[PDB]
């Protein structure tokens, strides 16, 4: 091919890996996430077995 | 590789779900 | 075929893994997410 980024082969590649960096940010931030909520957890905790 | 649910397990277990 | 043809098929096995890996974080999330409520809901009740 000579059309370079817009040959069919290489808008498929480029457009898997687009997507598969999508996903990979959205994994970050789901791990982001879950570590922030399970700090709260935890301090919830110990607020709940201080009352309770 | 997909190592990280170890860290999902982990986490559901903190929180007292159950195998 | 090709070595393209190959990446091709290799970043779309990639893409399927990662899938299934987000399914499995946001089904943790929504699970310990339900507990932090639940949890919350607790604290007032002692309180």
């Amino acid at each position: 091919s000579t059309m370079a980024l817009l040959s069919q082969e290489n808008t498929q590649i480029r457009d898997l890996q687009q997507e598969n960096r999508e996903l990979w940010i959205s994994l970050e931030e789901h791990q982001d996430a879950l570590e922030l909520i399970m700090s709260k957890y935890r301090k919830q905790m110990l607020q709940l077995m201080v009352a309770k | 590789w997909k190592q990280g649910r170890q860290l999902l397990r982990q986490y559901l277990q903190e929180v007292g779900y159950t195998d």
